[PDB]
RNA sequence: GAAAUUGUUGAAAGGGAAGGGCAUUUGAUCAGACA
RNA sequence: GGAAUACUGCCAGCUGGGACUGAGGACUGCGACGUAAGUCAAGGAUGCUGGCAUAAUGGUUAUAUGCCGCCCGUCUUGAAA
RNA sequence: AAGCUCGUAUCAGUUUUAUGAG
RNA sequence: GCCCUGAAAAUGGAUGGCGCUCAAGCGUGUUACCUAUACUCUACCGUCAGGGUUGAUGCCCUGACGAGUAGGCAGGCGUGGAGGUCAGUGACGAAGCCUAGACCGUAAGGUCGGGUCGAACGGCCUCUAGUGCAGAUCUUGGUGGUAGUAGCAAAUA
RNA sequence: UUGGCGGAAAGGCCUUGGGUGCUUGCUGGCGAAUUGCAAUGUCAUUUUGCGUGGGGAUAAAUCAUUUGUAUACGACUUAGA
């Protein structure tokens, strides 16, 4: 506590406020959908390849401010490699 | 080559285990756990309830009954380390519990359970009614009060 | 009735320590109503739970548990030593724990 | 702590092995190792020891 | 065994009371101390006044407002004694100190609450008879505390009200004890006596 | 589907970081022994970092084993893979980092046919 | 197209330094094993 | 006069509660209980049961808490000085 | 660190006995 | 025996702090208790020693040990280039670089995933050296804090 | 709902009357099971959120301009529908 007010709790009140604030912010982020889903969720990528480029390519094929962009060089390479995979799937 | 093949490999034959000198001898229960004793359940769904101990089973579990007419606890298994044995005992010579065992309780309402419950509960009620306040005692639940000391409490 | 408690209240005092190093693997526990080591011998081997709350739900509950057990008495005044599966977080020095009555010898 | 009366981790030595990389010499050393282990004959012990010696210690006869 | 323990500071010795309260706070108990002006320090009044003037000597030379802060009130004297026994620069120590409240007199709501004593800190149980002792209110007044008369008048008013309350409670106690006596001859009372009640 | 083994014990799971690598960017984390005559880390004063030594050596019966119980063998092609045809319970194949996706498909098919576990089967083969 | 150094965004911590060790809570995030 | 008890010691006397550990991996040995076939606590843990089957245990990472930790190198007994 | 030996061999920051000194 | 006096300067400060008076002081006696990298037992690592054994500088059994500067011996990790080999890797992406991801080594280090990128490069047996950096008021280049700061006020406008 | 008292930080203490529930003071009749032998096995006030609504109230401060009782700059102190 403070020397100017010894009967008033200070650190405990600050800690209580901080805990409540962090819990509220975590709930808000979860509701906004910025957290990963459960491991067994259908849209979970656990155990699979994680790629910004492939996510962007498939989102654009499916049809705010972000720093995730996909270059045309990588997009053309993804198109070429997908045609390779499709030819293999047809031949098998 | 990404890696040179090692010269020596471990054998793929699984070894056998050695012969074990650990025989299963029967459990020796606590001296205070006698058939007919009233027990306090310390854990589970029926925690804090007072039941009647009937039989020691082959899986080291105790068969108990409420009886179901008194406090609604059916014929169940409990672990002996999760009950507290009291000083109160009812007469158990009129109860036939030869049918109940591990196979009886295996889960892989049946109404065989219900009829057996009634058959045991009849003789249990007949003996319970002899001691005054015993039915009310079995219907009431156990809990710790303020200042109770389990290391000094007598049961 | 008005009370449903089946445990004894306890306080997490501190870790096992000398004057200038602590051992987080062992907690010191003060059980309510226990004033001598001979009294505390009743509680050796009993299960202990530290029961706490969190905002994020996990498997259908906001209540979380750290489990442990009483191992031996400590000192002359009735304090015991305890070991938990995961060590207690040291923010709980002075927090409450529950000592259950199982496994039972009565 | 222990008050050691002798030196710790001290090698006996006695020239356990030959320093040559000659395959034929290593074969002879293997044969006389078997003989000196399985016969309890002092001759085989002496031959096995003499197979480990250096050139300046193996003068001609 | 209470969520909050109210300790009447009258007749207690400052250091032994501060030791027990510091330990109780660190073990996690909420404590309210009342009547800090009736606390006692062993030793004669001039000795304790000399010690406080030594404390008053201590101050930062280049800036007196940075220095040790000399609080004159009896509750603050006890608080200094207690904070010396708590490791108050750590978060654990601060959290312990925030489980304590210290008051002069008995302000609301504690005046209608139960107040306990600490036998290991009581002067009549600890000091050998004939040894001199000081009282915190007089010490504080001599070193600059200015509210001894206000607290004394408020304490007198509280005592009048509490005395009227105790008179009513005593009359009701007599009635209940009387009516409980006449049921002691029934079979229920005999059975209760056989069981120990 | 590995050979049975004792439960794997690691005496020191933390990385041994070089002293003052947290303090200076020019000092990398790769372990170096302090050679200074007055070094508190060299002299083993209380409260300093732990130094690598042979007492931390792992059990010889669980050494080099993955959590599933296999040893990792690097493979570059099907011929390298087939060296593990009889050591299925003790070795798992890891495809080298510079193998193309087209050859990784062939290696994975051969491994499935032979029953050989592959440590990194998702590499370069996103569907 | 590295590092020092810098901007924006997101997350966090902060009552006269920060950094490090042991241990655990919380939040974020993640692999294996799944007959 | 005749007992008892304390104190100290001994028992290849009996027995209740708690904690940590379970290395080894066909057999081989020394023994014990039995008239015997066999059995055993005798050259290192087995049996029975439940829940979960995934972020649940665990790892990593950002931090919080308790305790510990002075800035390295060089040079001089020695160095925060 | 290397050789030749020996290995009831070589001994010993110790005591004992005998015999000096104090 | 205990107590008081038996001399003291000069910023505010110290039985470590709080404080303590039938002590939490002093002398002594009896027990209980706390905890070191010490002692006992077990596991694991390495070293040494003693044994056994027709991938044998391997395997197995047994016992005991582990401080360390100058210094010594030994086994290993990494780099440029050379001979041999894997009919090795590679435009379905070599090398390099970034990485809240994964694993193996006591460690030197090694390995895998993602992103970026665009043309070469590795494992093993050996050969060879201009072969490993935190320092040298080290060399060359680049960049911070200081800081939107000091200041941009002689010569009349 | 009737009345009284409490200012030390009163925020509480006592009291009138009727209404509406329970009462284990005593005697009865139904129910409980499968959470499977434990797993805190979740139980207590306040709610800057929203939908329903019946009622209540319709401000200032700062910049800019301005004074000099003020002033390095901020700040201060004045004035203006
Ligand atoms: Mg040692
Ligand atoms: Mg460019
Ligand atoms: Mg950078
Ligand atoms: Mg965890
Ligand atoms: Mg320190
Ligand atoms: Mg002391
Ligand atoms: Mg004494
Ligand atoms: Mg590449
Ligand atoms: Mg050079
Ligand atoms: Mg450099
Ligand atoms: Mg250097
Ligand atoms: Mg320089
Ligand atoms: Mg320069
Ligand atoms: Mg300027
Ligand atoms: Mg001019």
């Amino acid at each position: 506590p403070s020397k100017n007010s010894i009967n008033r709790p200070k650190l405990t009140s600050n800690l209580h406020h901080k805990v409540h604030s962090l819990n509220k912010k975590r709930a808000q982020r979860e509701r906004a959908g910025l957290l990963k889903p459960a491991r067994s969720s259908v849209n979970s990528k656990s155990g699979e390849i994680k790629s910004v480029a492939l996510d962007l390519y498939f989102q654009n094929k499916k049809n705010s401010i972000t720093t995730r962009t996909l270059s045309k060089k990588r997009a053309k390479k993804i198109e070429r490699n997908l045609k390779y995979a499709t030819q293999r799937k047809l031949l098998v | 080559s990404a890696q040179k093949a090692p010269k020596w490999y471990p054998s793929e034959d699984v070894a056998a285990l050695k012969k074990t000198r650990k025989a299963a001898r029967p459990q020796k229960l606590r001296a205070s756990l006698v058939p007919g004793t009233v027990l306090i359940l310390l854990a589970g769904r029926f925690r804090g309830k007072r039941v009647v101990y009937l039989k020691h089973l082959e899986d080291n579990t105790l068969l108990i009954s409420g009886p179901f007419k008194v406090n609604g606890v059916p014929l169940r298994r409990v672990n002996a380390r999760y009950v507290i044995a009291t000083s109160t005992k009812v007469s158990v010579e009129g109860v036939n519990v030869e049918k109940f065992n591990v196979e009886y309780f295996a889960k892989e309402i049946k109404a065989e359970r219900v009829e057996d419950q009634k058959v045991v509960d009849k003789a249990l009620i007949a003996e319970i009614k002899k001691t005054p306040l015993l039915k009310q005692y079995l219907s009431a639940s156990f809990s710790l009060k303020n200042g109770d000391k389990p290391h000094m409490l007598k049961f | 009735a008005e009370s449903h408690r089946l445990y004894v209240k306890g306080k997490h005092l501190s870790y096992q320590r000398s004057k200038r190093v602590n051992n987080p693997n062992v907690s010191l526990i003060k059980i309510e109503g226990v004033a001598t080591p001979q009294d505390a011998q009743f509680y050796l081997g009993k299960r202990i739970a530290y029961v706490y709350r969190a905002s994020k739900e996990v498997r259908g509950s906001k209540i979380r548990v750290m489990w442990g057990k009483v191992t031996r008495t400590h000192g002359n005044s009735g304090v015991v030593r305890a070991t938990f599966r995961n060590n207690l977080p040291a923010k709980t020095f002075g927090a409450s724990v529950r000592i259950f009555l199982y496994p039972s010898n009565i | 702590g222990i008050d050691h009366t002798s030196k710790q981790h001290k090698r006996s030595g006695h020239r356990t092995a030959p320093k040559s990389d000659n395959v034929y010499l290593k074969l002879l050393v293997k044969l006389y190792t078997f003989l000196a282990r399985r016969t309890d004959a002092p001759f085989n012990k002496v031959v096995l020891k003499a197979l480990f010696l250096s050139k300046i210690n193996r003068p001609p006869v | 065994v209470e969520p909050v323990v109210v300790i009447d500071g009258k007749g207690h010795l400052v250091g032994r009371l501060a030791s027990v309260v510091a330990k109780q706070l660190l073990n996690g108990q909420k404590i309210v101390v009342v009547r800090a002006e009736e606390l006692n320090i062993s030793g004669e009044f001039f000795r304790n006044k000399l010690k406080y003037h030594d404390f008053l000597r201590k101050a930062t030379a280049f800036n007196k407002t940075r220095g040790p802060f000399h609080f004159r009130a009896p509750s603050r004297i006890f608080y200094k004694a207690l904070r010396g026994m708590v490791s108050h620069k750590t978060a654990r120590g601060k959290a312990a100190l925030e489980r304590l409240k210290v008051f002069e007199g008995i302000p609301p709501p504690y005046d209608k609450k139960k107040r306990v004593v600490v036998p290991q800190a009581l002067r009549v149980l600890r000091l050998k008879p004939g040894r001199k002792y000081t009282t915190l209110g007089k010490l504080s007044t001599s070193v600059g505390w200015k509210y001894e008369d206000v607290v004394a008048k408020l304490e007198a008013k509280r005592k009048v009200s509490s005395a009227e309350y105790y008179a009513k409670k005593r009359a009701f106690t007599k009635k209940v004890a009387s009516a409980n006596a006449t049921a002691a001859e029934s079979d229920v009372a005999k059975q209760l006596a056989a069981l120990g009640y | 589907a590995s050979l049975p083994h004792p439960k794997i014990v690691k005496k020191h799971t933390k990385k041994f970081k070089r002293h003052h690598s947290d303090r200076y960017h020019r000092v990398a984390e790769n372990w170096r022994k302090q050679k200074g005559i007055d070094s508190v880390v060299r002299r083993r004063f209380r409260g300093n970092i732990s130094q690598p030594k042979i007492g931390y050596g792992s059990n010889k019966k669980t050494k080099f084993l993955s959590p599933s119980g296999h040893k990792t063998f690097l493979v570059a092609n099907v011929k390298d893979l087939e060296t593990l045809t009889m050591h299925t319970k003790t070795y798992a194949a890891e495809i080298a980092h510079n193998i193309s996706a087209k050859n990784r498909v062939v290696i994975l098919a051969r491994a499935k046919a032979l029953g050989i576990k592959v440590t990194n089967p998702k590499g370069r083969l996103a569907l």
